């Protein structure tokens, strides 16, 4: 049975919490942190990430793509 | 024996040697190993032995321990504590031998250590050690590696620790710290993982760190540390200034003059890699944590508030030295750019553009000299630097200085974007954009759309190296070409616009452009592949002679495509390969608006051909699991989603498919292409649902099945039921039970996590019950079939259904099961009518509600359910 892994995204972003810091390199890390999954978990979280931002689910803050820091849109 | 023998016999080709292995490590995890770790910690503790057998035997331990799965470790934490504690901490102590006995990549122990501790240190089941560290480290008379191993262990520790957890003994962990932190430990090993260590343990640090005393300390002994030839102590202490300059950001004047200062001119000086790049990225950092300085004062002054912490304008005595050597400093470029890379330069144009925001005007008279100096530099490497830096500058500074430049500079900029040297050119229209960009001197032109898109056309058929600023120089332009139609009132988006004379040329230059071998220059192919479903978005096809054809040859781009990636052996390929698709799926969105109603569909069908004999190549990988599907939920839209000639294919794989116990989500995506087969499976359904019997009852039969698909479940039949569909209305009660369970869901919206999806699901019974009551209409199978062998339990199946129906007034979706319910439950039995009727108020408040005018059909409803009532008095 596996997780949902989006669910814990949310979370992580929510635990690598600040007003300030958005930049994606901590979160990811912090995904390195506390456990960690498949192999592959980068490349397919991270195209999760990459279509929920397509779908404008978050509005982009600094950088550009996965590069960058993002906050929510209102 | 030993184990870790064993790990050299678990690749010991003695085949019952090592399934003997592989069976007490999985028996012992069950056993829970009581003696196993003890035994494994003496060997371990022995320095006799290979660093592989013994970073493997950490490997085991440590999987006996730790996990990458978070419930895992802290069962292998509670398993630990199962173990009894003469045996447990005697590993410990055996354990306690191997640090600087042992060379590993990765320590195992530590991060095993950590996390069980996040379980001990808790409860104080082993905190007795730490102060005994302490003594351990503020005397030292251990080996270098002894201590060196170890060290580099607490770093992990300190990592790997539940961060509520090392307080305890933080006093004593200070201690060893003071004792430690001596300029006079010799080993860059031990020192750097000291350093890391302080990295690992900076998020609850704040007590210790409450005092301006111990961090100045510190930042005293750094200061020592600063000279010291090893580059990685040294990064691993800029990373530490990075975090405590985040969290509790404190000043650096006491060693910026004294330290900083003269290191960054000399090490600029310096034509070494030092500076490039250990101390480049950190002064990206503090460059623009400084412009804070600039800023912060820049703003106090002229906010009458004194800053707690206080400026000091270096970067004003240094704005002039500064603007000089940067600018000079953009000459190293790479022919073939590939952006991937992270460098010095990035940082340093990061901290340009931001600091330039910071930057006063200082650096204006620094960089218009330097523009004109190479903005037409007979290099390349040259000529682009006095441009760049100018184009850096067309927002950071005030706009008294930068709009009059840009004012006439914009009557030359027209003629220098088709100045000879294409650089000029391609460089100018980047820049252009650019500057409507960080300035808004102009915004439209009127002589020049026609000219300058002259030259554009030109400019299509260059190299990609020329191309990548040219690609948003267009879309800026593209911005520009909406404030030449928009006027002061408009209508809808307008169909015609006067290049779609040209455009079809446009459109056919695209995909030959697009594709082009040498890619790997500037990183051109992805700012073309996006603004396409953007020029796709802004264009029309209402006309549409080129979405037909050019359609096609979409198409054999597309197979074109789908050749490497028949064959993509690498991640980043397929990856890669996939943000073509992603755009592909929003230009098949930016063109679907129209249907066309003929040729569309027909293209769709040659294409679905194309779609599903890769599907039918894309089992068993996980490939193209979404991808296609999105559009499926559009094409069924198109003619209804008959689908007269398809679906054979469907039966076997998706049988299978519904076989697969492995898909969960998978099959979620199948449920939503269900939901567009209610209006396809027409005839001859019948056969092949005995398969359907087996796969439906497991699905159902485990609770686990998702709860939103249950009106799924019965609502594909429709379609099934043009032709060989054969059960007759048995099933009406249960979707009179699960109208029943969402009340009966005690789903309390007190956080917003529930409802974003909740209104959802209602919809679902909602078109089961509105299909089957319009295809057919009935009170009840055979009355109540459960009745018959329910009954004790019926009497409460309609007493809590009785207060399921207590609420007066109730959402539409309840209501409508709830109406037919009025009529199947007065044509049910009579049995506690009385009661059960004399049950609820609003009766009166429905009375009135009744007699008024435009009632509908429920009304009428409620009074025929008074026949049965007139039958029981």
């Amino acid at each position: 049975d596996h997780p949902k892994y989006s669910d814990m995204i949310v979370a992580a972003i929510q635990a690598e919490k600040n007003r300030a810091g958005s930049s994606r390199q901590s979160i990811q890390k912090y995904i390195k942190s506390h456990y960690k999954v498949g192999e592959n978990a980068d490349s397919q979280i991270k195209l999760s990430i990459k279509r929920l931002v397509t779908t404008g689910v978050l509005k982009q803050t600094k950088g550009v793509g996965a590069s960058g820091s993002f906050r929510l849109a209102k | 024996m030993e184990l870790i023998t064993i790990l050299e016999k678990t690749v010991s080709p003695d085949r019952l040697e090592l399934e003997a292995a592989q069976k007490f490590l999985e028996r012992a995890a069950v056993e829970n190993l009581p003696t196993f770790l003890v035994e494994l910690s003496r060997v371990l503790a022995n320095p006799g032995n290979s660093q592989v057998a013994r970073v493997a035997a950490g490997l085991q331990i440590k999987n006996s321990l730790t996990s990458k799965d978070p419930d895992i470790k802290a069962q292998y934490q509670q398993r630990w504590l199962a173990i009894d504690a003469n045996a447990r901490r005697e590993v410990k102590n055996y354990v306690l031998q191997t640090l600087g006995t042992e060379t590993y990549r990765p320590s195992s122990a530590s991060q095993c250590v950590a996390g069980i501790a996040c379980a001990e240190i808790p409860v104080n089941q082993w905190p007795e050690l730490i102060p005994q560290l302490v003594a351990n480290v503020t005397n030292p008379n251990s080996t270098e590696h002894m201590k060196e191993s170890t060290l580099e262990a607490i770093g992990y520790i300190c990592q790997d620790i539940d961060p509520e957890q090392l307080q305890d003994k933080s006093n004593e962990i200070l201690t060893a710290i003071i004792q430690g932190m001596r300029k006079e430990e010799p080993s860059n090993n031990v020192k750097l993982a000291a350093t890391n260590a302080l990295l690992n343990s900076l998020e609850f640090t704040k007590a210790n760190f409450d005092k301006e005393s111990e961090r100045h300390f510190i930042m005293q002994v750094v200061c020592e540390a600063t000279q010291c030839p090893d580059t990685r102590v040294r990064v691993a202490a800029l990373q530490n200034l990075v975090k405590i300059m985040s969290l509790y950001y404190q000043y650096m004047e006491t060693y910026m003059g004294p330290a900083l200062f003269a290191i960054t001119i000399e090490a600029m000086k310096s034509d070494i890699d030092e500076v490039a790049l250990q101390g480049i990225e950190f002064w990206s950092n503090v460059c623009d944590e400084e412009m804070d300085l600039a800023i912060e004062a820049s703003e106090a002054a002229e906010q009458g508030r004194p800053p707690e912490h206080t400026s000091k304008f270096y970067a004003k005595g240094a704005l002039q030295y500064l603007v000089p050597i940067l600018t000079q400093t953009l000459t190293k470029q790479d022919e073939n750019d590939d952006d991937d890379d992270w460098n010095p330069c990035k940082a340093a144009g990061v901290c340009l553009m931001l600091l330039a925001t910071c930057c006063e005007d200082d650096i204006v008279p620094h960089v218009l000299p330097f523009i004109k100096e190479h903005i037409k530099n007979p290099d390349w490497r040259y000529r682009d630097a006095a441009v760049m830096a100018f184009g850096c500058i067309l927002e950071g500074p005030e706009p008294s200085q930068l709009k009059p430049l840009v004012i006439q500079a914009m009557p030359t900029l027209i003629e220098l974007m088709k100045d000879p040297s294409v650089v000029v050119r391609d460089t100018a229209a980047w820049t252009v954009g650019r500057i409507c960009e960080l300035l808004p001197e102009a915004a439209i032109n009127d002589v020049y759309l026609a000219p300058l898109l002259q030259c554009l056309i030109e400019g299509l058929s260059a190299e990609p190296r020329v191309a990548s600023n040219v690609c948003w120089a267009f879309s800026s332009l593209a911005e520009a070409a909406y404030e030449a139609a928009d006027v002061a009132d408009d209508q809808e988006e307008p169909a015609t616009y006067c290049l779609s004379s040209s455009f079809e040329l446009i459109v056919q230059k695209l995909l030959e452009t697009t594709d082009r071998p040498d890619g790997h220059q500037n990183n051109l192919r992805s700012s073309a592949y996006e603004s396409l479903m953007e020029i796709v978005k802004n264009s029309a096809k209402d006309c549409y002679p080129a979405v037909q054809k050019t359609t096609l040859v979409i198409m054999e781009r597309l197979q074109q495509v789908l050749q490497m990636e028949s064959h993509i052996q690498s991640t980043s390929d397929r990856i890669q390969f996939n943000d073509l698709q992603s755009l592909l799926c929003a230009t098949l969105q930016n063109v679907l608006r129209k249907v066309q109603h003929q040729d569309a569909l027909q293209i769709s069908d040659v294409v679905m051909a194309s779609l599903l004999r890769m599907f039918q190549s894309t089992a068993g990988s996980g490939g193209v699991q979404e991808d296609a599907l999105m559009a499926v939920s559009t094409l069924v839209e198109v003619l209804g989603g008959e689908f007269l000639k398809y679906m054979e294919a469907f039966k076997p794989f998706l049988g299978i498919g519904l076989k697969n116990y492995a898909e969960y989500q998978v099959c979620l995506a199948a449920v939503g292409l269900v939901g567009d087969l209610c209006r396809a499976l027409q005839s001859n359904i019948i056969p092949f649902c005995d398969e359907v019997m087996q796969l439906l009852l497991e699905n159902l039969g485990n609770e686990n099945v998702h709860r939103s698909v249950k009106p799924q479940i019965l609502s594909v039949f429709g379609d099934i039921a043009l032709a060989i569909g054969g059960e007759f209305k048995k099933y009406l009660e249960v979707v009179l039970n699960t109208l029943q369970q969402a009340s009966q869901a005690q789903v309390d919206k007190s956080d917003y996590d529930m409802v974003d999806y909740l209104n959802e699901l209602r919809e679902s019974c909602l078109e089961a019950y509105t299909g089957i009551v319009q295809g057919l209409k009935g009170d009840q199978e055979n009355v109540h079939p459960d009745v018959m062998l329910v009954q004790p339990r019926v009497e409460f199946i309609l007493s809590f259904i009785d207060h399921i129906a207590g609420d007066e007034d109730h959402t539409d979706g309840v209501v409508a099961c709830a109406a037919g319910l009025i009529g199947d439950l007065c044509t049910a039995f009579g049995k506690d009518v009385l009661k059960l009727v004399e049950a609820r108020p609003m009766i009166h408040e429905l009375l009135t509600e009744g007699r008024r005018s435009k009632t509908n059909k429920a009304k009428t409803l409620a009074t025929w359910a008074t026949k049965e009532l007139r039958k029981l008095k």
